[PDB]
């Protein structure tokens, strides 16, 4: 006789894996300048 | 003649592709402040 | 008759989830020293 009907479609595959973690962020900008130095010492007395 | 029996089921599908790589991390924050500046020069002698 | 043909292969799976965002970047390099301080007062007479 003729061949029978075609079989059913297979099961859907499972999901793929997560992507890689993103790259680290860029380095931050440089810090601010420090505070000014203290006032100089008073001159010695004459 | 009668048709034959139904064919076999298809094979399971393949796993999916990996997800996209993650986004880049946040930029770092600004660096530490610099040191205190040099002390002033002393005053003149009296 | 003979058995029918095999069914079609299943569909591929979904793509995986997007990755997690990266780590924060390192903090910047230090700033420069501050300016020099002002000159001290003159000595007393």
């Amino acid at each position: 006789g003729p061949p029978g009907p075609p079989g059913d479609k297979g099961d859907k595959g499972p999901p793929g894996p997560p992507g890689a973690r993103g790259e680290p962020g860029n380095i931050g900008f440089p810090g601010p300048p420090g505070p000014p130095g203290d006032k100089g010492d008073k001159g010695p007395p004459g | 003649g009668p048709p034959g029996p139904k064919g076999p089921k298809g094979d399971p599908g393949d796993p999916g592709p990996p997800g996209a790589r993650g986004q880049a991390g946040v930029l770092g924050f600004p660096g530490p402040p610099g040191p205190k500046g040099p002390k002033g020069d002393p005053g003149d002698p009296g």
